């Protein structure tokens, strides 16, 4: 359950300045042994298309992949890179091992040969990046700390439409949120939101966002139904946490195709030395 | 790595098991060291990913894992005994304090597994592992699964349930429930309840001593998929099974052997019956006996 | 040195999560999936499916770093 979880625990930040510190940190600490050069924005630019990457791997994978591994992956990806450089392990080769490692946790009973026949490469190139991601699974798990079980927005968003639906008919029909509070889950999905609000305020913001979206506001849901009535000033933390994924959905910009393959070059070359 | 290997514990399929030490600190842990193009084995990924959400006093802890490549070892903290060599110590006596002690550790493990929406599905008497302060913790977590979103090969057979014999794909504590009935009529009977070699013989036994199910016992028992009717038994009166029983723990033997794994007590309704409450106190955990 | 049955007392920073005997009674199983039966004979009911799905919306709802 999220509220005695890992990841409420080590995994949801105080802030961006908390990331972006860890970030920061991490590629410094790549230099201090390097010495002994992608900045970190560069790397972040890179995390983000490589969190694009692993979303289309997931999408494709050939047994249908459910949503809980495909959020475990992308959460095991953005975790990693929080305290890695993507300057010593290839993000190429990490996303996969995150997909993997979530088929595995997640309890998506796939073997590894049809594992990586999911991979658009020769059976060559399918066997060497097995044999990478088998390499990496441990390493992965390392630098996740053992957190293992990730908490998706997905489940407590079931639990809201369902709360709404018996609770709430002032949303006459709540099923018709679904779609556009799924494409806000997508969008905040991107961000850094996962590492920064809980499950549940991401599906409630969410699910905000699309009623919002349809001109229905649901402040009466947080204050009757929620009971935050009883406790304003809960009410209005809670409006606080939902206003700042909605700006962070609103700040993130996709990585550019021109300038990833400039940071690409460079992440290739990072690799190819030392 | 930081760990002196001192005792071979054991070893099953998945993993040797070995009593250890930390380089670090005087606690002895137990590390189970994991066994073999799959990548990192499944039933350590599960103790992995479930004891790391788990904290509760009768659950098992990971204290660390480590490793190399393709294989993991899994460091837990080291129980002196388990309920399987307490049961089958010939000159132990089990009192009924220590059988309510016993099995209220195992409830309240499981009270809080289930409320974290886990079922153990695994146990038996030998997973029922003591510390040596007594307090129970269910441990061997490779089988458990996160429950309310399976398969019936589940549970060591017997201790299986018979929803799970009958093939049962969904279930939900009472597979837990019927192995606490099971390992409960074995703190009583002081050897397996339902000693059966087959999953026909384990429904036969079933049916032999609690009597063959009806639909008004368990409503759609034949829609089960490996279902298949037995002679209609009368069962032993529970009673005549358990004949040091008092009726508080029969009520709780009954509801814990219930056909209908839904109205089979769950561990909250059996830490709530009266059995627990009443006037033996569950032996605290200090005063239960070591093996 | 009697037990007495104590609920566990875990936060978990969000709304009241109706109880699983009253989300029949409560109208949340009208909007979750009827258990089959071969998954009622297994134990598994849809208000399992509901509490869960309930528990998991509320959970840390409330809950700031
Ligand atoms: C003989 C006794 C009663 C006294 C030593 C042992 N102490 C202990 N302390 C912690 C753990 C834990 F839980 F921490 F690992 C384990 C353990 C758990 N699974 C085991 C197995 P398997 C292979 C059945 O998983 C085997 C086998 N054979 C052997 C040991 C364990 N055992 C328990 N048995």
């Amino acid at each position: 359950m999220y509220h005695n979880s890992s990841q409420k625990r080590h995994w949801t930040f105080s802030s961006e300045e908390q990331l972006a510190r860890l970030r920061a940190d991490a590629n410094r600490k790549f230099r201090c042994k390097a010495v002994a050069f992608l900045e970190p924005h560069e790397e972040m630019t890179l995390c983000k298309y490589y969190e694009k990457r692993l979303l289309e791997f997931c999408s494709v994978f050939k047994p249908a992949m459910p949503r809980s591994v495909v959020g475990t992956a992308c959460m095991y990806f953005k975790r990693f890179y929080l305290n890695n450089s993507v300057m010593e392990y290839h993000p190429r080769i990490i996303m996969l091992t995150c997909a993997f490692l979530a088929c595995k946790v997640d309890e998506f009973n796939v073997s590894s040969p049809q594992f990586v026949g999911n991979l658009r490469e020769s059976p060559l190139g399918q066997e060497k990046a097995l044999e990478q991601i088998l390499e990496y699974e441990l390493l992965l798990i390392q630098q996740l700390n053992f957190h293992l079980i990730v908490h998706n927005p997905y489940r407590p968003f079931e639990g809201f439409l369902i709360d709404l639906k018996t609770r709430y008919p002032i949303l006459e029909n709540p099923e018709i949120l679904r779609k556009t509070a799924d494409d806000f889950l997508n969008r905040i999905a991107l961000t850094d939101a996962y590492l920064l609000y809980t499950p549940s305020q991401i599906a409630l913001t969410a699910i905000l966002s699309s009623a919002s979206r349809a001109g229905i506001t649901m402040e009466s849901y947080l204050s009757e139904s929620l009971m935050l009535k009883e406790n304003r000033t809960c009410l209005s933390q809670l409006l606080d946490i939902m206003k700042s994924m909605r700006n962070l959905v609103k700040k993130y910009e996709p990585p550019r195709s021109e300038e990833v393959a400039v940071l690409k070059q460079k992440l290739e070359r990072c690799h190819s030395a030392e | 790595k930081r760990y002196e290997k001192l005792d071979f514990l054991g070893e099953g399929q998945f993993a040797t098991v070995y009593k250890a030490r930390d380089k670090n600190t005087n606690q002895i842990v137990a590390i189970k060291k994991i066994k073999l193009k799959d990548g990192i084995n499944r039933t350590a990924l599960r103790e992995i990913k479930l004891l790391q959400e788990l904290s509760h006093p009768n659950i098992i802890g990971l204290l660390d894992a480590f490793g190399h490549k393709s294989n993991i070892s899994l460091v837990f903290d080291f129980m002196e005994t388990d309920l399987e060599v307490i049961i089958k110590d010939n000159s132990l006596v089990l009192t009924p304090s220590h059988i309510k002690a016993y099995m209220l550790m195992t409830l309240q493990g499981l009270e809080y597994l289930h409320q974290h929406w886990i079922l153990h599905r695994d146990l038996k008497p030998n997973n029922l592992l003591l510390d040596e302060n007594g307090v129970l913790k269910l441990a061997d977590f490779g089988l458990a699964k996160s429950f309310g979103s399976y398969t019936h090969q589940v549970v060591t057979r017997w201790y299986r349930a018979p929803e799970l014999l009958f093939g049962a794909r969904m279930y939900g504590v009472g597979v837990d429930m019927w192995a606490v009935g099971c390992i409960l009529a074995e703190l009583l009977l002081r050897v397996p309840f339902l000693p059966g070699d087959s999953d026909l013989d384990q429904l036969t036994r079933i049916f032999e001593t609690l009597g063959t199910p009806t639909e008004e016992q368990w409503p759609d028992m034949c829609s089960l998929p490996d279902y298949v009717t037995f002679k209609s038994f009368p069962g032993i009166p529970l009673h005549h099974i358990f004949s040091a029983a008092g009726d508080d723990l029969l009520d709780l033997i009954q509801g814990l052997f219930l056909f209908n794994p839904c109205a089979r007590i769950t561990a909250t309704q059996a830490l709530k019956m009266k059995y627990f409450s009443n006037r033996p106190g569950p032996t605290p955990g200090c005063q239960l006996p070591r093996p | 040195a009697l037990y007495e049955y104590q609920p566990l007392q875990i936060e978990t920073y969000g709304p009241h999560v109706p109880e699983l005997e009253m989300l029949g009674r409560l109208g949340y199983l009208n909007h979750v999936r009827a258990a089959s039966p071969q998954d009622l004979a297994g134990g598994y009911t849809s208000s399992l499916a509901c509490h869960r799905a309930l528990q998991d919306a509320f959970s840390g709802l409330f809950w700031q770093p």
